[PDB]
RNA sequence: GAAACUGCGAAUGGCUCAUUAAAUCAGUUAUCGUUUAUUUGAUAGUAUACUUGGAUAACCGUGGUAAUUCUAGAG
RNA sequence: AUUCAUAAUAACUUUUCGAAUCGCAUGGCCUUGUGCUGGCGAUGGUUCAUUCAAAUUUCUGCCCUAUCAACUUUCGAUGGUAGGAUAGUGGCCUACCAUGGUUUCAACGGGUAACGGGGAAUAAGGGUUCGAUUCCGGAGAGGGAGCCUGAGAAACGGCUACC
């Protein structure tokens, strides 16, 4: 099958190389899992050494990190955006490693509306004002008020990260190897990366 | 030479630089000692490139044999050929025969080489088909 | 064709030979697991309804579930399926079967007796066998007389005769799952360990503990005098 | 080739056997287990080749499977146990205790030792780190493994091993002036004290010796093994000889001093 | 104490030299670049229970093919 | 020499496993209940270490041939970034990018009536020739290729296909 082997290259000088043996199974490699976006489907491979890898076919749902605020949620991925690799996997929304995805925004602003007691978004809509300002002064207790207040200061977010929270889709990139673990896993885009994304993105 | 001249962003990985701590506005960057007494070049500290290949701004390490050899070709990005020349010993005839070997290594951007220098190469994990050695010390020649 | 037909019931089993092809016209067309009424077949078949079960045709290749033939395939065999069985581990074949539909090249055709109609069967439906062991898991005992979870399983056990000249006795299954005062002893045995374990184990830290602390002050001390 | 070789041919077993040549194609090859293949000797050797107890491999079965051998305090039933330094071989039936020391020679010799001092090892210490739940330890030269470690044991000390609990007595720092016994190489099996430790970073560390007769000679670290606090002074009993080397014509002269 | 289910071994050995010319191999290195049955040491009190199920082989019986270390119904 | 060992926080998982197993003996406690307790072993099972091993790997070293002087890069050739795949590194493969890599110090190509070495004969010295073959390493099981099982095989006294 797909072998790893170095011995069908040319030499570094450009000489053939004569065959040496047949295949070995300890040199193979397996067709690419090419994740996409659907029901979950993982199927198991038996590996080297008894071990077990898990080759995610369709994922829905991902754990996705938010760096600056130290807390990690299980949120649901919305497409992929960029690819730095190949375009393709953008166009058919293949997830892979560093993939840039939209996630849903919904865990992320009940953990941060409950933390620090305050709102996201800056969009006055017609609904969406009604929310924020009941938001704003809710049913709470005294101790949780004041605790509160010693958590504002360090409440306010970078303007970039923020003006994204009025869709409900934060940008983010695939850390996990879904192929290989299964999983897709990833973090909140923040920084000079998420400016730089941004940038490639509006092109 | 900007940094950021790929599809994807360059970045240390797992060296995390948080937007919200307070000031001092500029990325954290890691950098390690590689050992056997060579120094870390001051570009490597105080430095802006991102170079996974890098002994000192990234993740391989030195280990192995040390080797020396003059730089013959700088034609490619971030990688040099060095030669190695030495003498082998015909026991028949008593004498010498001139012999040379060519040897490609990654070259850190902490370092600058151009053709003529000398160079000292540490061995490192498999980071290419042919390069399996990275430059730690240059002499200007 | 003949037909192997059988009765679960009583467990009962014979063949009868039927060389007239237009009798067996109804089971042409039908796959295994279709049930099929016996009005057409012969006479004696009158209000028998049977379940076509498998069969071997005129090579005495066996008949396979899911092959949608009336005609031979090749199939690569693998462990559990029917047809085969594995000779090493992981070891697959490639093996003739027959399709699941029954057509006029079969030698024989299984048969299993749905429902009796009216009349009787010479060997079949007029006769029983015995079941040839007796439960033999505690609880298989239990459901099997209905016992609940407070009788001697023990003396409700079957009991085979056995004989040797004159001297006959007994044979009683041995009972899987039977909690014994040994079973309990090991039961009690395992967590006695695991909890001895946890205690050596604490008492391990704890002497480090003691250890890193009367360095640690005589550490501060031993500084403390330069 | 497609999985782990199972025998030994004879030509290839260890020089230190003393195997003779043409007793049969075979070795007996040591299991896995606590000492390396070449630099252990497995105990159908000891019982058959060296004690002479046994005629064949097969007396060596029989006389292993009705418990009479012990290594390191535990009856153990395998026939080809890779016994290696330090061992403590135990014969209960009759009444018998056996350490496994090189002698200047270079083998295993046969030493008879006493019941109290068959009852410790020594074991040199390879590498310390912590394992899980923060706990500490540090691993010998026999695999073993002992949780919770004096905090100054490093590598290449010594431990004094307590064969019942498995416990660490006491240990030997490495330092200057430390009896000490090679382990390799051309000076296998002779003792001397620690003069000076040369160190090569990423290289290999040379430590110079002196034995009793003063003749100094140099070694490997990985090839020391401390045996003792200071001169004269070791805390396990040594071969007949003492672990000193003589020249030819010194062996000779004592061959026939006690022949002739 | 047959049969059969389960476990392990069958990747060792033995044979041969066709292929193979920086390949094999030799002496030296490296794994801070990995997998590792087994052996030997350690190692887990975690936030219906006086012990759960329901198949299946061996076995009985009906058999098909000229023929195979083929096997099928049914209990 | 490390982003090592290890520890911590937030979560995650078609939730891994923290014993529904076996053989001998069966003793001890009285609040005598078919109570509570408990000796020597078998087989298990998570992780680490160790051992038996594998897989890649640095440096240097091969016979004849120019009636072989240029070779490699179409369809990976040399290198860079990202990914996929693998037990894992690596153009190992993919996408994008650069134009590199070897060579008269003999590359590339061709021949070998070439498996390599430990070794053998001859032997002033220097050399010349042999080594399929008792040991070590590699490769194969008529020829190719593809696989299952398994810790480990691209196994052939295993399977699949074609010749």
């Amino acid at each position: 099958g797909i072998s790893r082997d170095s011995r069908h290259k040319r030499s570094a000088t450009g000489a053939k190389r004569a065959q040496f043996r047949k295949k070995r199974k300890f040199e193979l490699g397996r067709q690419p899992a090419n994740t996409k976006i659907g029901p979950k489907r993982i199927h198991s491979v038996r590996t080297r050494g008894g071990n077990q890898k898990f080759r995610a076919l369709r994922v829905e749902t991902g754990n996705f990190s938010w760096g600056s605020e130290g807390v990690s949620r299980k949120t649901r991925i919305a497409g992929v955006v960029y690819h730095p690799s190949n375009n393709e996997l953008v166009r058919t929304n293949t997830l892979t490693k560093s993939a840039v995805v939209q996630i849903d925004a919904t865990p992320f602003r009940q953990w941060y509306e409950n933390h620090y007691g305050a709102t996201l978004g800056k969009k006055k809509g017609g609904a969406h004002a009604a929310h924020a300002a009941e938001v704003a002064d809710a049913k709470r207790s005294r101790k949780v008020e004041r605790k509160l207040a010693a958590r504002s200061g360090a409440a306010a977010i970078e303007s970039a990260v923020d003006s994204q929270f009025g869709s409900g889709r934060l940008y983010a990139v695939i850390s996990s190897r879904p192929g290989q673990s299964g999983r897709c896993d990833g973090y909140i885009l923040e920084g000079e990366e998420l400016a730089f994304y941004l940038r490639r993105l509006t092109a | 030479l900007t940094v950021q001249s790929e599809r994807a962003f360059q970045k240390q990985p797992h060296i995390f630089t948080n937007p919200k701590a307070k000031a001092n506005k500029k990325t954290k960057r890691w950098y390690k000692d590689v050992g056997l007494g060579f120094k870390t070049p001051k570009a490597a500290i105080e430095g802006s490139y991102i170079d996974k290949k890098c002994p000192f701004a990234g993740t391989v390490s030195i280990r192995g044999k040390i080797l020396t050899g003059t730089v013959v070709s700088t034609k490619m990005h971030r990688t040099i050929i060095i030669r190695r020349d030495y003498l082998h010993y015909v026991p028949k005839y008593n004498r010498y025969e001139k012999r040379h070997k060519n040897v490609a290594a990654h070259v850190s951007p902490a370092f600058r080489v151009e053709e003529g220098d000398v160079v000292t190469v540490g061995q490192c994990r498999p980071i290419s088909k042919t390069v399996r050695f990275n430059v730690l010390k240059v002499s200007a020649g | 064709m003949k037909l192997n037909i059988s009765y679960p019931a009583n467990g009962t089993q014979k063949s009868i030979d039927i060389d007239d092809e237009h009798k067996l016209r109804v089971f042409y067309e039908k796959r295994m697991g279709q049930e099929v009424e016996g009005d057409s077949v012969g006479d004696e078949f009158k209000g028998y309804i049977f379940k076509i079960t498998g069969g071997n045709d005129k090579q005495g290749f066996p008949m396979k579930q899911g092959v949608m033939h009336p005609t031979r395939v090749r199939l690569l065999l693998s462990k559990g399926h029917s047809c085969y069985r594995p000779r090493r581990t992981g070891e697959r074949k490639r093996k003739s079967v027959r399709g699941c539909i029954v057509a006029q090249d079969l030698s024989v055709l299984a048969l299993s007796i749905v429902k009796q109609g009216d009349n009787e069967i010479e060997g079949l439906t007029d006769t029983t066998v015995p079941k040839r062991l007796g439960p033999k898991r505690a609880n298989h005992i239990r459901k099997f007389f209905g016992l609940t979870k407070e009788d001697d399983v023990r003396d409700f056990v079957v009991r085979r005769e056995v004989t040797k000249g004159d001297k006959t006795y007994t044979k009683a299954p041995k009972i899987q799952r039977l909690v014994t005062p040994q079973t309990l002893q090991r039961k009690r045995a395992l967590k006695a360990k695991k909890v001895k374990n946890a205690q050596q184990q604490r008492d391990a830290a704890a002497e480090y503990a003691q250890l890193l602390a009367k360095r640690l002050h005589e550490r501060k001390e031993e500084r403390a005098e330069i | 080739a497609r999985g782990p070789k199972k025998h030994l041919k004879r030509l290839a077993a260890p020089s230190h056997w003393m195997l003779d040549k043409l007793s049969g194609t075979y070795a007996p090859r040591p299991s896995a287990g606590p000492h390396k293949l070449r630099e252990s000797l497995p105990l159908v050797v000891f019982l058959r080749n060296r004690l002479k107890y046994a005629l064949n491999g097969r007396e060596v079965k029989a006389i292993m499977m009705q418990q009479h051998v012990q290594v390191d305090g535990k009856v153990r039933t395998d026939t080809t146990y890779p016994a290696g330094f330090m061992d403590v071989i135990t014969l209960e039936a009759t009444n018998e205790h056996f350490r496994l020391v090189y002698d200047v020679k270079g083998k295993f010799a046969v030493h008879r030792i006493s019941a109290e001092e068959a009852a410790y090892k020594l074991g040199k210490v390879k590498k310390v780190q912590l394992g899980k739940k923060g706990v500490p330890y540090v691993v010998t030269h026999d695999g073993r493994t002992i949780r919770y470690p004096d905090p100054l044991i490093r590598a290449n000390d010594t431990v004094k091993i307590d064969l019942a609990t498995g416990k660490i007595d006491d240990f030997i720092k490495f330092d200057t002036g430390r009896l000490v016994m090679v382990t390799g190489g051309r000076n296998l099996g002779r003792v001397g004290v620690i003069v000076h430790r040369e160190k090569h970073e990423g290289g290999f560390d040379l430590v110079h010796i002196k034995d009793a007769l003063e003749n100094t000679f140099v070694t490997r670290l990985s090839n020391v093994f401390v045996i003792g606090t200071e001169a004269g002074k070791p805390w396990v009993s040594l071969p007949k000889g003492k672990g000193i080397k003589l020249s030819i014509s010194e062996e000779r002269d004592r061959r026939r001093a006690q022949q002739g």
